[PDB]
């Protein structure tokens, strides 16, 4: 669903673009092109493998079963006066169309060794209050996708003048590292390094980038399979527990925190932290009707395990930066304990 | 105005001083006394004023950007009007303070005392007021959209004419004992 | 089974009659007196009781289906248990009445007096309570989902533990002066 306002209109775009990004995550697509045409249609192109073309079990070509029956682009077809798919697959160009979701006959074009998919849809103005997509919204979401898919270039062209175009290219070879650099642009890093590491488990993967600034706020951004887990979840709780343990162990080992002193809290250690956590989950589980919270039990211990290993390594290897970061958290911990003692008296 | 940078002041008594129009960047004031002090038209980027007293001081027409006010006391401080961008007020005392029409959007106000505080027309969007004390607090016509508050906030603060979001309206009803069915 | 049908009764005094177990169909009672009358186990389909008095009557185990109770007075009526299906109670007087756990789903309760009425655990789904007087009305744990009410209802009725829908929760906040959205 979505809604039938700006949130829902834009979800049409996210549904088509997600299918392209799935090809990227699988290591097959390198390029996604998005156009907002003057007619109010949206076109999305990828150099993926193409939507499957061959005859399904249903008694119709596999692309048709992808575009009509729900549980996907089906939602988009259903809320569009027209959809058009051009597919490069199995050594041929193919074209298929839908008028209010009713398929035409899949047509075979000429030969090609190229593989990919192009989807063009016209949002139904009788369903949506406004069909007037927001360039700035679309650009901000595609930029975010580019940060999360290193090997991916995403091009945006808006051809609507309210003939000049609005054009953007989003390519971030550094991935999460570039994301952290972006977060910390208007702040003052207190370490030259950006911390970057990853782990691979069965049915899950994690990548983390982090860098501390001189500020007093936490800017930690969390993703499960590319989606922004705004309400957080088990990947963020995994990460939080491992960071609190590593910094307390290290502060005690290097005597930057007395034997007899209380542990540093997460509030103390994550003051000035810019970080991104991107997990992949073969079988994801979401909590709240928001659906923006990851509930997968085994992701907590997976993320915690990986962060423990890689942060221990990094703190061990980088004593001067580690001291700066631990001292910042120690001075924070002393102000928080003094503030609380004075409020409770 | 000579910019103070990357200095710590610890247990320093400033009551004897005019500090009007001073500019700090990454300056840490720990347990310093600013009672009765003129700090007006001053400018702070990434500075920390922790467990400091601002009892009867003036900070009006000042700018604090990404600063910590953790544990500081503002009793009878002349505050408004003022600019705070992404400041941390955790465990600060703002009881009885005149914060009318002050913008504290995206500020951490965790476990702050706002007992008897005047926040009429205050802009508090996406602020964190969890664990804060709001007994007798005046929030009439405040902008609270996206603000994180404890359920008791809705039965304690004076919020006549306040702006809230759908999620907050559901919490307002639950806090008054209504059983809301999403279905 | 005594059956009255397609009859009009005007200003008729029924006080000295046992009307237990009677059936009416499309009967119009205008300004009739049912004070103290036994109307128990009675059945009414499309009947109209207009500006009638049921002061101290018994309607226990009765069924009213698509009836009008327009302007009729129920003071100290023995009501529960009772069946009302799709009835119109416009301007009826139910002040002080014991309507606990009574089902008035899909009934028109426009401009009804419920002053000091007890509706605790009453089922009031999809009903219309517009213009009704609910001063001191007890709606604790009532089912109000889909019910139309004036904003003053939310600041007047006792609704602690009442079941309401999302739209009603928004109206509850607006009625207390919150500006939602």
């Amino acid at each position: 669903i979505g809604s039938t306002g700006e949130r829902g209109l834009h979800h049409l775009i996210w549904e088509v673009v997600d299918n392209a990004v799935d090809e990227a995550m699988a290591g097959f697509a390198t390029r996604v092109d998005v156009k907002i045409h003057a007619d109010g249609s949206v076109e999305v192109r990828d150099d993926g493998r193409g939507i499957p073309v061959e005859m399904h079990a249903t008694g119709m070509p596999t692309i048709d079963v992808v575009m009509t029956q729900l549980h996907g682009v089906s939602v988009v077809n259903a809320l569009s006066t027209r959809l058009e798919a051009t597919v490069l697959r199995d050594g041929y160009e193919w074209f298929q169309y839908y008028d209010r979701s009713v398929p035409g006959k899949l047509k075979q074009g000429g030969e090609t060794k190229e593989t990919g998919t192009t989807i063009r849809f016209w949002a139904d103005p009788e369903i949506f209050e406004t069909t007037d997509y927001n360039f700035e919204t679309v650009a901000r979401r595609l930029q975010e996708m580019a940060f999360l898919n290193k090997g991916l270039t995403i091009e945006l062209t808006d051809e609507r003048v309210t003939s000049k175009v609005k054009h953007r290219v989003f390519h971030y070879p550094g991935g999460l590292v570039d994301y952290v650099k972006h977060i910390n642009r208007t702040k003052t890093p207190i370490q030259q390094s950006i911390i970057d590491f990853d782990g691979k488990g069965p049915g899950h993967e994690v990548e983390i980038a982090m860098q501390w600034n001189a500020g007093y706020s936490e800017s930690v951004h969390t993703f499960a399979n590319t989606i922004n887990t705004h309400e957080g979840g088990t990947h963020e709780e995994g990460f939080r527990a491992a960071l609190t343990s590593v910094v307390n162990r290290y502060a005690k080992d290097k005597k930057l925190l007395k034997d007899k002193d209380p542990n540093l809290t997460g509030d103390d250690i994550r003051e000035g932290l810019a970080a991104v956590i991107s997990v992949k989950v073969a079988e994801p589980q979401f909590e709240g009707q928001t659906k923006t919270k990851l509930g997968n039990t085994e992701v907590k211990s997976f993320v915690q395990k990986i962060c423990n290993e890689q942060l221990q390594h990094w703190f061990e290897a980088n004593p001067a930066e580690a001291k700066t970061v631990v001292n910042k958290a120690v001075s924070s911990a002393q102000a928080r304990i003094a503030a609380r003692k004075a409020r409770e008296l | 105005e000579t910019v103070w940078a990357d200095e710590e002041f610890a247990g320093r008594d400033f009551r004897d001083e005019d500090l009007s129009r001073i500019r700090t960047e990454r300056v840490v004031f720990t347990e310093c006394d600013f009672s009765g002090v003129d700090l007006s038209e001053s400018e702070h980027h990434g500075s920390a004023f922790r467990n400091c007293t601002f009892r009867r001081s003036t900070i009006w027409h000042s700018t604090f950007t990404n600063c910590s006010l953790l544990g500081s006391v503002f009793t009878e401080c002349r505050i408004r009007p003022v600019t705070f961008v992404e400041c941390d007020f955790t465990l600060a005392v703002l009881g009885g303070c005149d914060l009318r029409a002050v913008d504290l959007s995206d500020c951490r106000l965790r476990e702050v005392s706002l007992v008897g505080a005047d926040l009429r027309k205050a802009v508090l969007r996406r602020a964190d007021l969890t664990g804060s004390r709001v007994q007798d607090a005046r929030l009439e016509e405040a902008d609270l959209r996206g603000t994180r508050v404890d359920p008791t906030f809705w039965t304690t603060a004076k919020v006549r004419g306040a702006k809230i979001d759908i999620e907050q309206a559901l919490a307002y009803a639950a806090a008054h004992g209504l059983a809301v069915h999403g279905g």
